[PDB]
C-alpha cells in the first residue's frame, strides 16, 4: 500500500 | 554505522528492493522507514506530495529522482545530487537544501517566522505531531491549546473566536511546498 498523498 | 539515513517514499516495492541493494553495495546510509533528524536524502519514486516529502523539506534534505541511485550504482559511488532533485514537484525543496547546507548550527526554516502562534487540531490530516514538527521546523510557533493561537489548524469544534483564522492543513502544506506564505482566504474552514 501507498504513502497518503497530502 | 553510518550517522545519515536515507528514506524512500512513493518506492514501488521492486525499486526499494534496488534501493536496498545500492546502499548495501555503496554504504554512507542507514534506511530508516520515515524522514528523521538524522535523515539526509528522501529518494521518491512518483513526486507525491506524501508527509516523508513534507518532512523532507521542512528539513532542508535532498528530495530525489530514483534515478540517483541508478546513476550512483553504475559510476559505483554516491554522486552529486543536484541534477535529481525534483524541484518541479516541490520548489521550495532545493531552496530549503540550500539554507539548511549554509547553516552553522541545527538548521530550522523561517517560512512561518512572521506568523503568530498556531493551534493544530488533534484531529487533524497529517496527524497532529507531525503537522506541528512541520510548522515548527519550518519556523512556526506550536500551541498548547486554542486560547493560545490565532491560527487554529484542521477539524475544530470549539466555538469559533472573530479574531482567529480557522484554516486547513492544506494552508500549511502548500506554503510549505512552495516557500509562500499561502493567502488564508483560499483554505478557510
Amino acid at each position: 500500500q501507498a504513502s497518503q498523498e497530502y | 554505522k553510518p550517522t545519515r539515513t536515507l528514506v524512500m517514499t512513493s518506492m514501488p516495492s521492486e525499486k526499494q528492493n534496488v534501493v536496498i541493494q545500492v546502499v548495501d553495495k555503496l554504504k554512507g546510509f542507514s534506511i530508516a522507514p520515515d524522514v528523521c533528524e538524522t535523515t539526509t536524502h528522501v529518494l521518491s519514486g512518483k513526486p507525491l506530495r506524501t508527509l516523508n516529502v513534507l518532512l523532507g523539506i521542512a528539513r532542508g534534505c535532498w528530495v530525489l529522482s530514483y534515478d540517483w541511485v541508478l546513476w550512483s550504482l553504475e559510476l559505483g559511488h554516491w554522486i552529486s545530487e543536484e541534477p535529481f532533485e525534483l524541484s518541479h514537484h516541490f520548489p521550495a525543496a532545493p531552496l530549503c537544501r540550500s539554507e539548511c547546507h549554509l547553516s552553522a548550527g541545527p538548521y530550522r526554516g523561517t517560512l512561518f517566522a512572521d506568523q503568530p502562534a498556531m493551534f493544530v487540531s488533534p484531529a487533524s490530516s497529517p496527524p497532529v505531531a507531525k503537522l506541528c514538527e512541520l510548522v515548527h521546523l519550518c519556523g512556526g510557533r506550536v500551541s498548547q491549546v486554542p486560547r493560545q493561537a490565532s491560527i487554529v489548524i484542521g477539524p475544530y469544534s470549539g466555538k469559533k473566536k472573530a479574531t482567529v483564522k480557522y484554516l486547513s492543513e492544506k494552508w500549511v502544506l502548500d506554503s510549505i511546498t512552495q516557500h509562500k506564505v499561502c493567502a488564508p482566504e483560499n483554505y478557510l474552514l
